[PDB]
């Protein structure tokens, strides 16, 4: 708590100290600092393998003069190494051209008196502390099955943090945060085949965490699920996104809807502004106020309060995420989105995993998804997956070495139901997710 | 290099060699096979065209420390974002924690050997004035929108790196790099009666910028990759769905290459072999490939992005042959992996920083050229794809799966290249895929200068290449 405040003391200082520098030879200019610091062990059936110990500052300015920007960075932040780093911004913004959607937050949007949102909770945990924690994860994992015969490791993390930001309309404000995390990942083999999974445990708080056996159960659990999988046929099939990839196909809005894609016209939503999308029961709620929230943050990148909004309203998209530059660009006002989003929630519609199973009867779920193979601009969509078949509904057998595709479009259009099973660890939190086809390609 | 570096890593920073000895003494006091000290500083710029003027521009820069202690698999690691005695001894301290009991204290002594020069030691950033490197943004620019009347937006960014490490180790290594990387990239959206696409060009390695003015097939080279970007763009604004399922599958020479990077690259990675995590742990000695196939990663390459003059760890870059004629000859290594596989480094003990440990990480990782022409290889196809040009790629190491995403394909019929076809993600097993290879031709080539690869959050410069080749059997991630 003592070494947090005495880092706050100098970030903040810091931060004065550039504006002050920039300030005479700027219209406007914007700082952010940071400090991170902690903990991260692993372990190799059970005995310590790394110690890693983990500090790491940073400062970067953004100035504008005449509508022209420079920017620079530094984890240098000796008084010294700050002028230098002014004068490099400055130095560059001689030499850039004038861009009117360049500048400051508006001074009407900036979050001058911050919320706080309890998102630091210390925990003075030792290194012999974090490895018998990573060390019990990873020896529940392997002691759960004999066909566990290799294994990646446990893993803990600890780690503090401080943010300031200030800018020339005289915001400064800072806050502190806290994540903690216990995982362990195993491989299992059967007949020659190998398969790797992981568990994974993640909060504010420590005492918010699974227990480390809880972990290597699931660990366990999930990759001795992974063996022996079948290579599927090309087909046509009904397809759930299980939770934990959900997530990651309502992830895909984001970069859809973002402003900077929206003013370039390099989205296939460009259009959609106010039409239906999604069902017309699905709503997508934006929580950036949360406290402990694992994405909470009391304002933006660029200083910009951050808002309760629905994103999505029964189907609807209500608005672009917009940073001051896109919003300018398109005559609009930022949303708060510098930096990206922050907690997005959507409620089940009554149906546990198993029902969903039981409402496809036939069709894939898939639980891990590889490559990239997303078009920002067509909605185009192919990925590589693996998961299981479902017949009678119920799970046969795993299966890999398979795509699925399809368009973003149609298949956000089409969902048939998102379950109750919801992911609670990650930004965006969702159940699995029901559409009614894709194109499978396999054997 | 040394004493160029030594003087501003060490002697502006006030240390000398004998505060080398001490820390690294510190270190000893624990019982440990090896310790090391690894000193860098950089300097990174970078300037953005779009919508027609010199929109953005940043200057960054960072310098400082990492320590390990390593015994056995244990490493205890720490680091500071700055270079002096103090930033030193407090890593020291704290890393070599990683074991208790007391050790012998006998290190090897300090002493540099020569290794073969690379690349430049000259600053890219400063060898070119900053009117010079804007006009070659604007000239992108100008081109690309010459080049066809549906460019609508390019955006042209150009980015350059210079680095000095030095490394000093328990076991006598001292030895130091200087490292330039520039690229410049190229981006353009294209639109006719309203539906738009993008495509994209660019590349670089380890010189300075005036690579990009200079020739490329007779014309100049920035001007080349402003057109391809265009021509990209227009390609797929063409594309038609993509066939769904297995069949052969073309692969262009060049950045394609990234089926070698994730089929058998970070299979090969000792680290994985050493832990028995990879399909091919313990199977060096056996057909892994097609007899046709010999896959190389190779440091030494000349002024190339992926080249590493010396590793993280001070070993001097190598071409080191993996797969030969279809046979598994080893993996590449680090030094902390090597020992415990009784095997020797290969100089693939890479780090993204001081900040972050090396690992074994692959340089330049291409396949050797073979007897056959690109166009024998296409008419040998009745039905299948051609695909030039590939995004990314993500492999399973354990489960032998992977995963690579075209940027250019076209259909193949009757022995004929015909439609394009939108992107599709391919994918396939590891050592199946190698072994479905029929056809290797006589064009070997290397990507552009564009290749980031990330293992375990660490992202490195790394190069791809191979001549075109056959896969007989390759499932498509097509809709059609
Ligand atoms: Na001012
Ligand atoms: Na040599
Ligand atoms: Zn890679």
């Amino acid at each position: 708590i003592s070494q947090v405040e005495a880092q706050r003391k100098i970030l903040e200082e810091a931060v004065s100290t550039a504006l002050e520098l920039a300030s005479g030879k700027s219209d406007g200019a914007e700082v952010a600092v940071s400090k991170t610091t902690g903990i991260s062990v692993s372990t190799r059936y059970g005995e310590v393998e790394n110690v890693e110990f983990n500090s790491d500052g940073a400062l970067g300015i953004t100035v504008y003069h005449q509508n022209r920007k420079g920017s620079a960075s530094s984890t240098d932040l000796s008084p010294q190494a700050i002028a230098r780093t002014v004068q490099a911004a400055l130095d560059i913004a001689r030499y850039t051209s004038p861009d009117p959607c360049a500048g400051v937050a508006d001074k009407e949007l900036l979050a001058f008196d911050a919320p706080d949102l309890d998102l630091f909770h210390p925990a003075e945990v030792s290194p012999d502390e974090a490895i018998e924690l990573a060390a019990r994860a990873e020896q529940a994992a392997l002691q759960a099955d004999k066909r566990i015969t290799n294994t990646e490791g446990g893993s803990f993390n600890s780690h503090y943090g401080v943010k300031v930001f200030g800018n020339s309309h005289g915001m400064l404000q800072g806050y502190c945060s806290t994540r903690h995390s216990l995982s362990s990942c195993v491989i299992a083999e059967e007949n020659g085949d190998m398969e790797r999974d992981y568990a994974y445990t993640i909060g504010r708080a420590m005492s918010d965490l699974q227990t480390p056996e809880w972990v290597g159960a699931d660990c366990a659990r999930r990759t001795l699920s992974r063996l022996s999988p079948r290579k599927l046929s090309t087909m046509k099939a009904p397809v759930i996104f299980a939770n934990e990839v959900a997530t990651g196909l309502f992830g895909h809005l984001v970069g859809a809807i973002a402003g900077g894609s929206v003013y370039r016209k390099s989205t296939f939503l460009l259009d959609s502004l106010g039409k239906q999308i999604l069902p017309d029961w699905l709503t997508i709620e934006e929580h950036p106020h949360l406290l402990k929230g694992l994405a909470s943050t009391p304002f933006d990148s660029e200083g910009v309060r951050t808002e309760r909004r629905d994103i999505i309203k029964d189907g609807i998209l209500t608005q672009w995420l917009l940073t001051s530059y896109s919003a300018r660009k398109l005559g609009l006002k930022s949303t708060g989105h510098a930096g990206g989003i922050h907690n997005w929630r959507i409620a089940g519609q009554g149906l546990s995993f198993e029902q969903m199973l039981k409402e496809m009867g036939t069709g894939l779920v898939v639980t891990e998804l590889m490559g990239q193979g997303v078009s920002a601009i067509t909605g185009d969509y192919s990925r590589g997956a693996a998961g299981f078949w479902v017949e009678n509904g119920e799970i046969q057998y795993p299966v890999s070495e398979i795509t699925i595709a399809g368009n973003l479009k149609d298949m956000w259009r089409n969902i048939v139901t998102v379950g109750n099973d919801i992911e609670t660890r990650s930004n965006i939190q969702c159940g699995s997710v029901l559409l009614p086809e894709m194109k499978i390609a396999g054997q | 290099s040394l004493n160029l570096v030594s003087e501003q890593l060490l002697a502006a920073n006030g240390l000398k060699h004998q505060d080398l000895f001490a820390i690294l003494g510190q270190l000893a006091e624990r019982r440990l096979d090896y310790g090391d000290l690894y000193f860098q500083s950089s300097y990174h710029e970078s300037w953005v065209l779009e919508d027609r003027i010199i929109k953005d521009g940043s200057y960054n820069i960072d310098q400082g420390v990492g320590v390990r202690a390593i015994s056995g698999e244990k490493t205890g690691f720490a680091y500071a974002d700055q270079i002096s005695l103090l930033a030193l001894e407090q890593s020291a301290q704290a890393a070599r924690t990683i074991v208790r009991d007391s050790g012998d204290g006998k290190v090897q002594t300090l002493g540099a050997v020569e290794h073969s020069p690379l690349y430049t030691s000259v600053d890219p950033l400063q060898s070119m004035s900053r009117e010079e490197k804007l006009d070659i943004l604007r000239r992108v620019d100008k081109v690309a929108r010459e080049a066809d009347k549906r460019v609508q937006e390019v955006t042209a960014s150009l980015s350059g790196v210079y680095e000095l490490i030095l490394v000093a180790a328990t076991d006598g290594t001292l030895a130091a790099d200087v490292r330039p990387l520039v690229r410049l990239s190229v981006s353009v959206l294209v639109e006719e009666d309203g539906k738009r696409e993008r495509g994209a060009s660019g590349g670089g390695g380890r010189f300075g910028y005036e690579f990009f003015l200079a020739d490329l097939d007779g014309e100049v080279r920035a001007d080349a990759w402003a057109k391809e970007a265009v021509r990209m763009a227009l390609v797929n604004l063409s594309a038609v769905a993509a066939p769904a399922g297995t069949m052969p599958v073309v692969l262009g020479a060049g950045w394609p290459g990234v089926l070698l990077h994730e089929a058998v690259g970070h299979g090969l990675e000792g680290d994985f072999n050493r832990r028995g995590t990879s399909v091919f742990s313990g199977q060096v000695g056996e057909l892994v490939a097609s007899e046709l196939c010999t896959v190389v990663d190779d440091g030494t390459m000349v002024d190339r992005r992926g080249s590493v003059a010396i590793d993280d760890e001070g070993t001097p870059g190598q071409y080191n042959v993996l797969i030969e004629n279809g046979i598994l000859k080893g993996y590449m290594q680090d030094k902390l992996n090597a020992r415990l596989m009784g095997m020797t480094p290969t100089g693939n003990g890479r780090r993204e920083s001081y900040a972050h440990l090396p690992m074994p990480r692959m340089t330049n990782t291409y396949m050797l050229p073979g007897k056959s022409t690109p166009q024998e290889i296409i008419e040998s196809v009745e039905y299948g794809i051609y695909a030039p040009n590939f995004g990314g790629g993500q492999v399973d190491i354990t489960s032998d799966k992977f995963v690579f995403s075209t940027s250019e394909a076209y259909l193949i019929e009757n022995g004929k290249v015909t439609k394009p076809v939108k992107g599709a993600t391919l994918i396939g097993s590891g050592i199946e895929t190698m072994q479905q290879i029929s056809m290797v031709g006589n064009d070997l080539k290397l990507d552009n200068g564009v290749g980031v690869c990330g293992k375990e959050g660490q992202s490195l410069p790394v190069g791809v290449g191979q001549p075109t080749l056959k896969v007989d059997n390759l499932t498509v991630g097509g809709t059609a």
